[PDB]
């Protein structure tokens, strides 16, 4: 039996992170296997039957580009301890919002670093998309990180080269905020499979990776072991119920059926729930998911449930469903949050009122007051009431929603406490709610 | 070659009686440079309701997913909303 963890793989376009993530899914999961089988067979043409997994991965890619593969983009693979839901971070600019308000926040981030001289340098650029992903991950609380230095075959498995890359990468991640001592550095070859699932025979000097954890020092040789060594995060099963609504249907013979993802707590038939910011209360008649009727919907489940005497008008997308007898959700007059300004063509002053995406809510909120400017990593206050915010700044801001809105402090309900700030056809900032005036 | 991402969009109907075949036809009728429609299935989400789950591969620099979601949603007679079920780099 396996526990569930989410992983996001980040890196520069030339890092080779897709082949790397593809190798793990290929050898430890079951995604688009009928396409894989097709190409393993075709491979007999190359010679007398032998084939590199990377060759099969390349053909699988082109097949997907044609739009003829069958499986969806939800990818998973197994380790001895976990069933891992992995995301090979898209370079697509709209993925930024998705990374923030999208379901399945990462438990650990894997940074793939190309070992070549030119490639390495291009990847740790202060303005690189890779640094941004690392920053968003750190800001959203993804504290576990793993670093894989790929293409070790292109630099002949040279120890000094690997060591220098570990040094510079450490500096790179330290500036983001990660403590390098808690991060495993794994030299690999996504193409040849070195230290992927099995230890390499190309580097005698390689004694393995290691990391400091609160209980002691953990060691291993492969990327798979590093992933399997990811620490079990605690799930909000015992926190009160929170279920942001995605849709509301009126079904004949059944009634009102809202549908959404259980972010915290559990929804069961018989519970009396409340919908915020409306304030409507009612009993949960039944709960369904896919084809099964459930006795309970737990964190992560996208369920539909039937409730009586509530009108499809009365409740909508963006409303939050919670337990009326255990810290019921409420609307708010305002909320204060730590905002990190990403790179963008502009400057923020009090009064700025962009659209904020928080869970399933899409509401323009006013930057009513710029309370403090802070040192991003430590949180130490640098100045009271800054007069404006620019790219790179971390600050505490008071927000005033333009429409009834239900949010939560990141500390109590993570999925309802992080948000994306939209402007200029991009996500210009990422916020973490610190206090709420309910 | 141009940077790409494979995306799986969930397109939700108004009720259990929404013509899903027309719904998927209207989505696939959407043409944009760098957009390739892929496989799709109608997945039950409970109480008789089925959602359209459809794959598409997009060129990052040419196809806005925000816009694509917004264009799909213009088909009000069939669509109540869309959500990104999952997305990966290619
Ligand atoms: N030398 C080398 N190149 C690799 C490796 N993994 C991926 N690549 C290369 O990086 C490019 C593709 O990266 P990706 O698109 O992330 O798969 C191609 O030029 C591949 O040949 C590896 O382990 N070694």
């Amino acid at each position: 039996e396996k526990s569930h963890i989410n992983v996001v793989v980040i890196g520069h376009v030339d890092s080779g992170k897709s082949t790397t993530t593809g190798h793990l899914i290929y050898k430890c999961g079951g995604i688009d296997k009928r396409t894989i089988e097709k190409f393993e067979k075709e491979a007999a043409e190359l010679g007398k039957g032998s084939f590199k997994y990377a060759w099969v991965l390349d053909k699988l890619k082109a097949e997907r580009e044609r739009g003829i593969t069958i499986d969806i983009a939800l990818w998973k693979f197994e380790t001895p301890k976990y069933q891992v839901t992995v995301i090979d971070a898209p370079g697509h600019r709209d993925f930024i919002k998705n990374m923030i308000t999208g379901t399945s926040q990462a438990d650990c981030a894997i940074l793939i670093i190309a070992g070549g001289v030119g490639e390495f340098e291009a990847g740790i650029s202060k303005d690189g998309q890779t640094r941004e992903h690392a920053l968003l991950a750190f800001t959203l609380g993804v504290r576990q990180l793993i670093v894989a230095v790929n293409k070790m075959d292109s630099v002949k498995w040279d120890e000094s080269r690997f060591q220098e890359i570990v040094k510079e990468t450490s500096n790179f991640i330290k500036k983001v905020g990660y403590n390098p001592k808690t991060v495993p550095f794994v030299p690999i070859s996504g193409w040849n499979g070195d230290n992927m699932i099995e230890a390499t025979t190309n580097a005698p000097w390689y004694k393995g990776w290691e990391k400091e954890t609160k209980a002691g020092v953990v060691k291993g040789k492969t990327l798979l072991e590093a992933i399997d060594a990811i620490e079990q995060p605690s799930r909000p099963t015992d926190k009160p119920l929170r279920l942001p609504l995605q849709d509301v249907y009126k079904i004949g013979g059944i009634g009102t059926v809202p549908v959404g993802r259980v972010e915290t707590g559990v929804i069961k038939p018989g519970m009396v729930v409340t919908f915020a910011p409306a304030g409507v209360t009612t009993e949960v008649k039944s709960v369904e998911m896919h084809h099964e009727q459930l006795e309970q919907g737990v964190p992560g489940d996208n369920v539909g449930f039937n409730v009586k005497n509530v009108s499809v008008k009365e409740i909508r997308r963006g409303n939050v469903c919670g337990d009326a007898k255990n810290d019921p959700p409420k609307g708010c007059a305002s909320f204060n949050a730590t905002v990190i300004v990403l790179n963008h063509p502009g400057q923020i002053s009090a009064g700025y009122s962009p659209v904020l995406d928080c869970h399933t809510a899409h509401i323009a909120c006013r930057f009513d007051e710029l309370l403090e400017k802070n040192d991003r990593r430590s949180g130490k206050k640098l100045e009271d009431h800054p007069k404006f915010l620019k790219s790179g700044d971390a600050a505490l801001v008071k927000f005033v929603p333009s429409k009834p809105m239900c949010v939560e402090a990141f500390s109590e309900y993570p999925p309802l406490g992080r948000f994306a700030v939209r402007d200029m056809r991009q996500t210009v900032a990422v916020g973490v709610i610190k206090s709420v005036d309910k | 070659p141009a940077a790409k991402s494979i995306v799986t969009l969930d397109v939700k109907p108004w009720d259990d009686e929404t013509n899903l075949e027309e719904m998927v036809a209207n989505v696939k009728a959407i043409e944009m440079e760098g957009l390739t429609w892929g496989a799709h299935q109608f997945i039950p989400i409970g109480f008789g309701i089925k959602k359209l789950q459809i794959n598409c591969v997009v060129e990052d620099d040419k196809v806005s997913l925000d816009d694509l979601q917004q264009s799909i949603e213009e088909d009000e007679d069939h669509v109540q909303s869309t959500d990104i079920a999952a997305m990966q780099k290619l």
